[PDB]
């Protein structure tokens, strides 16, 4: 895991509470981000 | 969007298909063909 | 700035000042003095 780790980093420069926390606490990492996302736009 | 300023948009995208690549068939392919510009591959 | 584009920056200052305006004498000059462009007043 070599870019997993670097997006606790990179999300943080932006309310989706609950969604970013279970981001920023996480095979389920392509599945997480389309959700997060698609919530987004 | 409209939450900082296009940033964290395109480039979570980019790296979460890079992810893809680094670690499905069909649906493998639709997540790089819908997103490039209109008609890059 | 570099937190978020360019919004929260001078329109919270015009603002502050408005509010001075609205409710000391050097000091509520040189608020305004001290920020318009480099030469306006």
């Amino acid at each position: 895991d070599e870019y997993v780790q670097e997006l606790k980093g990179l999300i943080r420069k932006h309310e989706f509470g609950h969604q970013k926390v279970t981001f920023l606490s996480q095979s389920p990492l392509l599945t997480e981000g389309f959700k997060l996302l698609s919530s987004l736009v | 969007n409209r939450f900082v300023a296009d940033w964290v948009i395109e480039r979570i995208r980019w790296l979460l298909i890079e992810i893809l690549k680094a670690s499905e068939d069909q649906e493998y392919q639709r997540l790089i063909h819908s997103l490039s510009n209109v008609k890059n591959q």
